């Protein structure tokens, strides 16, 4: 009884740690995302805020 | 069949096809060999990384720039990012396409001679054609005169044309550029206790440049203000962690193009060698090339240089004139959109340096007619 | 022998779980966040055009 | 032919067939000669029983380990210990199989010369090979980076690899082990009334560490609570009746790994020395290595310490990086399937010791390009 109980234990430890480290990868991904993002974001206020000044002048 | 508008420039190398908007592929030229013993057998461990598979790989090799000032110091390097830069970053082998290399002005010939000897030898193209780093960033303008003040990262130069009509006699090349620039922060980040040592380091403090300097408008006044308030003081995160804080670093950096003095060098600042480059020239273009300076280069993207330049010219140009800064805002590609809209052009069709004129003078061709 | 691995079996699947739920939560707040920086970057981007084309006339 | 994975180790010798994926033969590296005077005639008593047939007999032998740490004391001993293996446990003639042993970092060369010289001489090995103990267990974990702990039996050292590039001088190699806690467990022992001293008895004690032992999550809480309630006294039988009750010391033994003064040692726990093992490594590989901490060896299967140490490091390193460590469930053997592993690599083929290479340069080739 206690080898079932153990096996049974064993299978969804494995499973549930796999799935696990593949949607932690895929956050990963969604991080390098995000701050490429900030990139654009703070790349594209400079050019905006440039073009205004030099439009006032 | 197309060209191939490649740019060597000196830390960063732009390519792509002739007749585009922005480079195909744009990657830093450094080649670093490992330096560690390495344990792990069948890794597939190469000899040497090129290109931006190395600014991935950094933290165990020994980065090392194959152009130093424009000029080339390490020939078996730059044949290597060629061979990289034609076959894997463009995928199209040079057997069929006309290329059109970029030259920084008052360099050695030899490097100009060995640079189109290697293009005709070991990458057999059909035709190349080298042409000045300057008259590509006026072509990108628009303009047709004007005087451009191309502060690249290896080495800054000021080429005053008038109507089409280069003047050869007031070319003024300065090397104070954008690595100087780099290793002066790298030295004074110092005085707050962060040192950066190794040559991979010297990529962190490049990107700490690039995110955070800028250049005053008034240097004693920023001074002052950064010693009493702190509201200039703005924080960045390091590859790993552990936070630093710059202070009046930001502005003390790209000061040093204003006052060389700071690393030492003799000449004047770009404020005053432009204006010297004018002077040079002849009386009655002077109010044009004063209404049309251009900038373009790398280094020329700090945020505040238009106005601290222009204010500069001001005070020393005389007051009738008009001072005009012409500042794109894609100065960085300005260089290689320029050499794009010359490929492009019918009438330069004929001017490339076809296979067998090289066959028949050798590589000191490149000096002759085919300039 | 079964107790032991019975336990440490039990210790990995409560260490499983709740790095499981901490990179759910990572994947929400990476996801909100990469929305809301894109719209922002659109924002920017079409300010950008409009101005740049009122400072060429 | 297939090769012999040998892994001599300090307190378990582990060996098999390369290719499998667990170890054919394990049992105690002990040597005990009888001590007493013996008076039946005829009963087949022989001079030194080695190996499993040791742990049966202890009760009138006098067992002796013969490597101390990491290093080998006594070479009779070893050769004997390493015939039995051969001959008894896998019962293969060594003529016709290739071995691989391991060593631990920073050993004597004297130790790994004699060795090879022994393999080479003795048993007339085809081609042998030796490998860092920690290597192997990075093999086993699949990776290709990170910083291994493997605290052993003889000798804790922390290996830093990084892209299968190791790093030579971040090795940090301590001398703290399983024997040395099980002194100071068999030390504190008799602070409840239990002796034990024969070398007979130490294995008793090894018994107790290793059955109810464990490292505490916060050491300070658990000494308080150890004082007030009686939750945590555990009961064991001895080999002969006689039950006793281990209280505050099962967590206490094991606590020596983080806090080395308590056996007198100067330096620093193992949550430290990995944290300054990383700290000298470049700045540009410290996430990677922060990322991908490997525990390995037999001492590290304490139930609880892959908390302990990730909250240490975790409260040493800088808030930013994350910090996650591996601690596979098949930890003991880790380094012995990483060798059969790597033995069982097409490309490692040509990496063996070949026996004539040994002719032409004496045993000081191990310490050439044959690593
Ligand atoms: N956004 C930026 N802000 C400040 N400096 C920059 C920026 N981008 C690039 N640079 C500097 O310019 C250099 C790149 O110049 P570049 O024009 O590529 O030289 P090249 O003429 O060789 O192509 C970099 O080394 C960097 O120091
Ligand atoms: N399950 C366990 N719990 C706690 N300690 C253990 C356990 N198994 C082994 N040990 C300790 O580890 C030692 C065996 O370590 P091992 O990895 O065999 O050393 P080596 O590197 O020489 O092979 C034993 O002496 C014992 O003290
Ligand atoms: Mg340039
Ligand atoms: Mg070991």
């Amino acid at each position: 009884e206690a080898e079932k109980a153990a096996d049974e234990s064993e299978r969804g430890m494995k499973v549930i740690e796999s799935r696990a480290q593949k949607d932690e990868e895929k956050m990963e991904i969604q991080e390098i995302q995000l701050k490429e993002a900030k990139h654009i974001a703070e790349d594209a206020d400079r050019k905006y805020e440039e073009v205004a000044r030099k439009l006032v002048i | 069949t197309t060209a191939l508008v490649c740019d060597n420039g000196s830390g960063l190398v732009k390519a792509g096809f002739a007749g585009d908007d922005a480079p195909r592929a744009v990657f830093p030229s450094i080649v670093g060999r490992p330096r560690h013993q390495g344990v792990m057998v069948g890794m597939g461990q190469k000899d040497s990384y090129v290109g931006d598979e190395a600014q991935s790989k950094r933290g165990i090799l020994t980065l090392k720039y194959p152009i130093e000032h424009g000029i080339i110091t390490n020939w078996d390097d730059m044949e290597k990012i060629w061979h990289h830069t034609f076959y894997n970053e463009l995928r199209v082998a040079p057997e069929e396409h006309p290329t059109l290399l970029t030259e920084a002005p008052l360099n050695p010939k030899a490097n100009r001679e060995k640079m189109t000897q290697i293009m005709f030898e070991t990458f057999n193209v059909p035709a190349m054609y080298v042409a000045i780093q300057a008259v590509l960033s006026l072509y990108a303008s628009g303009r047709t005169t004007g005087i451009v003040l191309d502060s690249g990262d290896g080495v800054t130069h000021n080429v005053p044309i008038y109507e089409g009509y280069a003047l050869p006699h007031a070319i003024m090349r300065l090397d104070l550029a954008g690595r100087d620039l780099t290793d002066y922060l790298m030295k004074i980040l110092t005085e707050r206790g962060y040192s950066f040592v190794t040559t991979a380091e010297r990529e962190i403090v490049r990107d700490i440049k690039e995110k955070l300097c800028y250049v005053a408008l008034d240097f004693e006044n920023e001074m002052a203000t950064a010693a009493s308030s702190s509201s200039l003081e703005k924080s960045y995160e390091l590859p790993d962690g552990q936070v630093i804080t710059i202070g009046n670093e930001r502005f003390r950096c790209p000061e040093t193009l204003f006052q060389p003095s700071f690393i030492g060098m003799e000449s004047a600042g770009i404020h005053e060698t432009t204006y010297n480059s004018i002077m040079k020239c002849d009386i009655d273009i002077r109010k044009d090339l004063y209404a049309n300076n251009v900038l373009s280069g790398g280094t020329t993207m700090y945020p505040g240089i238009a106005d601290r330049m222009q204010k500069e010219i001001t005070a020393l140009a005389p007051s009738t004139m008009k001072i005009k800064i012409i500042a794109p805002p894609e100065r960085k590609y300005s260089v290689w959109i320029g050499g794009s809209i010359l490929a492009s052009l019918s009438t330069f069709q004929q001017m490339w340096i076809s296979k067998q004129e090289y066959d028949e003078a050798g590589p000191s061709i490149v000096h002759r007619k085919c300039f």
